[PDB]
């Protein structure tokens, strides 16, 4: 507690993700829309958008 | 506005040490990467203080 | 836990002596580091050790 400020305790908590082709299994919280056919339109698969 | 000057040199600099000294919280540098000053050398090592 | 001068010493590409034997992160990754000051949330009276 009278150490110098130079090397005061910290502390850290990682949160580090990865990017794999794997099978996703923790996503955000989001919505699930039904499918289209034939159409022109903005798709969301699995976060892979176009 | 009078900084004292030391000329430091025909010695072996550990740079390893520096961190027990002061209490600082970054080593600051330009030119060379801090983590590579023990494998290379130089001519002459220079402290201006102030 | 850290002390303070690990911060910046715990990055991809980065050397030391914490990286080399503690905690060592790789060069290419996603996900990152979350700090802040814990003086005395590790502060006994007689120290940490």
């Amino acid at each position: 507690p009278t150490y110098g400020v130079g090397h005061q305790p910290y502390r850290v908590v990682v949160l580090s993700f990865e990017l794999l082709h794997a099978p996703a299994t923790v996503c955000g919280p989001k919505k699930s829309t039904n499918l289209v056919k034939n159409k022109c339109v903005n798709f969301n698969f699995n976060g892979l958008t176009g | 506005y009078a900084w004292n000057r030391k000329r430091i040199s025909n010695c072996v600099a550990d740079y390893s040490v520096i961190y027990n000294f002061a209490p600082f919280f970054a080593f600051k540098c330009y030119g060379v990467s801090p983590t590579k000053l023990n494998d290379l050398c130089f001519t002459n090592v220079y402290a201006d203080s102030f | 836990v850290i002390r303070g001068n690990e911060v910046s010493q715990i990055a991809p590409g980065q050397t030391g002596n914490i990286a080399d034997y503690n905690y060592k992160l790789p060069d290419d990754f996603t996900g990152c580091v979350i700090a802040w000051n814990s003086n005395k949330l590790d502060s006994k009276p007689s120290g940490n050790y």
